[PDB]
This record gives C-alpha cells, sequence and structure tokens, in this order.
C-alpha cells in the first residue's frame, strides 16, 4: 500500500546536526507536497513547513528558519529533514507526510516519525541501588521489591528480574532526566513466603556503556 | 496562528459505546477540518476531512460534523481497534495546525493501588545521594495523587513521578514518585511518608519509615 517509511530514531549531541529521511512506495512523492511536523513530549503536533519535491520550492514556518532545511528527490522518492544547531528544545517526534500538491492541506499519508534527542550529556554508566523493604513488623502478604537505576546516558536500560524468569508483576518505569542524566526504577511483586528464602535479582544492561550489573535483595537496607 | 483546542487529553470507553471527541477553532475555519488516528510509534492516518466526509477504507463507524468553531469526530459501536490518540487538524489557511490529541482507553472496576516506600540504600548514600522511591501500582481510574511528608511536613520540591501507559493485560495504571536530596539533606530528618489518595479510599494510602529504626 501507500507507504511513508522514516528513518530509525537518533540520539544526537547539541550543536550537531542531523538528517531524517522519509521514503515513500507504492505511490510517487511528485505530485505531492511533503509536510514535517514536530511532537514534542507531552505537546501537539506543530507544522514545520513543506517541499514541493517537483520543483525543489519549500516553504518554512518563521521558528525553524534556519533550523531546518529541507530537501527530496523525486526519483528514488525520498525527502529529508535536516535539523542543525540541535538544542535540548529539538527532542521531539518528527514526522513527514503527504498531500496532494492541488490540495489545500489534507494528510491522508504519514511515515510513523523518528525519534531524535539533543543533549550535550556523555554517555554515563548507571549506578544499580536495590530497594528492599524495612523491618517493620506488622505482617502482610506479598512482597514488593524493587531496583532504583540512576544517573546513566544515554537511554535505554533494560531491566529484568531473575533473568527473565520473574516476569509477571513487574512495573518498569519510564526514564526522567535529572540534570542531564537518567534514571528510573523497577519493582517486582512476589508471594511474601518466596522472598527471602529465595533469591531475587534485578539485572540492569546499558548497551552504550557495555555494561551489565546484577543486584541481589537482601534484607535490611 | 489558529488554535485547535481538544479539551480532553483522555476518554474512557467500552467496546460497544459511542463516543464523540470535540475539537474547538479558535477562528472560523468552514468545514476544513480532518481527523486522524494514530496509535503508539505508527504513521498517523487520515480519517475525516471536511469536517464531515470519511476517508477511502475507513469503517463506517466513524463519522465527524461541526462546521465554524466546533467540530466532533463520532465513533459508533466503538471497537478494540479504536482504542488509539485522535487529533483535528485545520486547513482552512496556513499555517496549518493540529489539537494536541484524545486519547481513547479502556475502561475496567476501579482497582485501589498497592503502594510501598523504600528508604535510600545504604550503597547510594556511599554516594552523598539520597532518593526515597514510592511505588503506586495496578490502580484504576488513572486519577490520583501523591504527597510526601518530611517529619509530617509535606514536601514538594525534588520529587519526580514516573507513570505507564494503562496495561494492555489488566487495564491498569501504575506510577513511581521519588524524592530524592542529598545524603546531609535526608540525614536531617526522621519520618518519611508517602501519601496516596485515589478514589478509591475515603482515608488515603499512607506509606511510611523512621530513619533511625532502618
Amino acid at each position: 500500500e501507500v507507504q511513508l517509511q522514516q528513518s530509525g530514531a537518533e540520539v544526537v549531541r547539541s550543536g550537531a546536526s542531523v538528517k531524517l529521511s522519509c521514503t515513500a512506495s507504492g505511490f510517487n512523492i511528485k505530485d505531492y507536497y511533503i509536510h514535517w511536523v514536530k511532537q514534542r513530549p507531552e505537546k501537539g503536533l506543530e507544522w514545520i513547513g513543506w517541499i514541493d519535491p517537483e520543483i525543489g520550492d519549500t516553504e518554512y514556518v518563521p521558528k525553524f528558519q534556519g533550523k531546518a532545511t529541507m530537501t527530496a528527490d523525486t526519483s528514488s522518492n525520498t525527502a529529508y529533514l535536516q535539523l542543525s544547531s540541535l538544542t535540548s528544545e529539538d527532542t521531539a517526534v518528527y514526522y513527514c507526510n503527504a498531500g496532494h500538491d492541488y490540495d489545500r492541506g489534507r494528510f491522508p499519508y504519514w511515515g510513523q516519525g523518528t525519534l531524535v534527542t539533543v543533549s550535550a550529556a556523555k554517555t554515563t554508566p548507571p549506578s544499580v541501588y536495590p530497594l528492599a523493604p524495612g523491618s517493620a513488623a506488622q505482617t502482610n502478604s506479598m512482597v514488593t521489591l524493587g531496583c532504583l537505576v540512576k544517573g546513566y546516558f544515554p537511554e535505554p536500560v533494560t531491566v529484568t528480574w531473575n533473568s527473565g524468569s520473574l516476569s509477571s508483576g513487574v512495573h518498569t518505569f519510564p526514564a526522567v532526566l535529572q540534570s542531564d542524566l537518567y534514571t528510573l526504577s523497577s519493582s517486582v511483586t512476589v508471594p511474601s513466603s518466596t522472598w527471602p528464602s529465595e533469591t531475587v535479582t534485578c539485572n540492569v544492561a546499558h548497551p552504550a556503556s557495555s555494561t551489565k550489573v546484577d543486584k541481589k535483595i537482601v534484607p535490611r537496607d | 496562528d489558529i488554535v485547535m483546542t481538544q479539551s480532553q487529553k483522555f476518554m474512557s470507553t467500552s467496546v460497544g459505546d459511542r463516543v464523540s471527541i470535540t475539537c474547538k477553532a479558535s477562528q472560523n475555519v468552514g468545514t476544513a477540518v480532518a481527523w486522524y488516528q494514530q496509535k503508539p510509534g505508527q504513521s498517523p492516518k487520515l480519517m475525516i476531512y471536511s469536517a464531515s466526509n470519511r476517508y477511502t477504507g475507513v469503517p463506517d463507524r466513524f463519522t465527524g460534523s461541526g462546521s465554524g468553531t466546533d467540530f466532533t469526530l463520532t465513533i459508533s459501536n466503538m471497537q478494540s481497534e479504536d482504542l488509539a490518540d485522535y487529533f483535528c487538524q485545520q486547513y482552512s489557511s496556513y499555517p496549518l495546525t493540529f489539537g494536541a490529541g484524545t486519547k481513547l482507553e479502556l475502561k475496567r472496576a476501579d482497582a485501589a493501588p498497592t503502594v510501598s516506600i523504600f528508604p535510600p540504600s545504604s550503597e547510594q548514600l556511599t554516594s552523598g545521594g539520597a532518593s526515597v522511591v514510592c511505588f503506586l501500582n495496578n490502580f484504576y481510574p488513572k486519577d490520583i495523587n501523591v504527597k510526601w511528608k518530611i517529619d509530617g511536613s509535606e514536601r514538594q520540591n525534588g520529587v519526580l513521578n514516573s507513570a505507564t501507559d494503562q496495561d494492555s493485560k489488566d487495564s491498569t495504571y501504575s506510577m513511581s514518585s521519588t524524592l530524592t536530596l542529598t545524603k546531609d539533606e535526608y540525614e536531617r530528618h526522621n519520618s518519611y511518608t508517602c501519601e496516596a489518595t485515589h478514589k478509591t479510599s475515603t482515608s488515603p494510602i499512607v506509606k511510611s519509615f523512621n530513619r533511625n529504626e532502618c
């Protein structure tokens, strides 16, 4: 079917540049206007502008003048978006889409989007802290254990429990920034009778820094 | 720029329901409006255009109406595949603008969150930092409030909250709330408390620990 295929996610350094691609299949971009729209985390879509791949004419909205540069090539059916002098504020998902050149603005075809993450941080391995419950003698059923993964860059890190044997009952939260570095936590819930009689270890991996850390959760603090 | 406002960020629905999503334009856009459907990490898709016309191939359960400044996307007999984000767009004039989106979610029985609080690990402490984490797992609906108290006093600064998307299997939500202080700030207090208020209880769920015991 008619499809717009965009390039994979990029993690880039502040001040640098990045060039995104959007390839059409099942149709030809020549008689369309190719538009790009940005979507920031927790924010609505904002139009960047369009290019007429037939003549090369482009139109940018004022906020992106000198920020974005669109190009196209009808023989390979590919449109490009160059983003220069990148900053934290450019972190967003970028979509290319298409609509008939004679059409006012309907967007019948959209690419899947490309996530661009801009940061001036260096790659940093995470610190993994065990989250064990205090010795509060109050008698209870199910027990919840966790691991705090903190201070790493870039995303992502993967976390499993007992090497994937403990899958049900685990919650691994989205990472959030704390002054340029990431942090997330993972919780696992098991029957009270099975812990600590049976070991519970969180396995954290951070491919960017070629690090793997296993933290066994033991009683106390 | 014409502002397209979608007042509802989220809407709970059930398979079989008739659902309507609103979009308001700040200026008269005629019927020059389109609606798009989007699912996580996938291309948006054209559903409605010219305010009330169904795009080719879209099922007959989607309709749209409105003109001027008030528009509505209606799904009759909602289906599981319809759970997604929807957003309007005006193409009356430039620059083209979009609504911020409305996400259709699944309805289930209310469930009270399972709260757990954890002190800083001795290991993090040898590092000079102190994170106190609280998990609020498997609850429904998503509306929830977490409050921190240090020695019975509300702590506003230093807490970061993170939420998982509605579970694809059990339709619940989960959340983590973590208070990050320095070892010195943390060691100048005794009582730390994570309090969750949810419609599932009149008495908020309170979890805490005292540094001098643990």
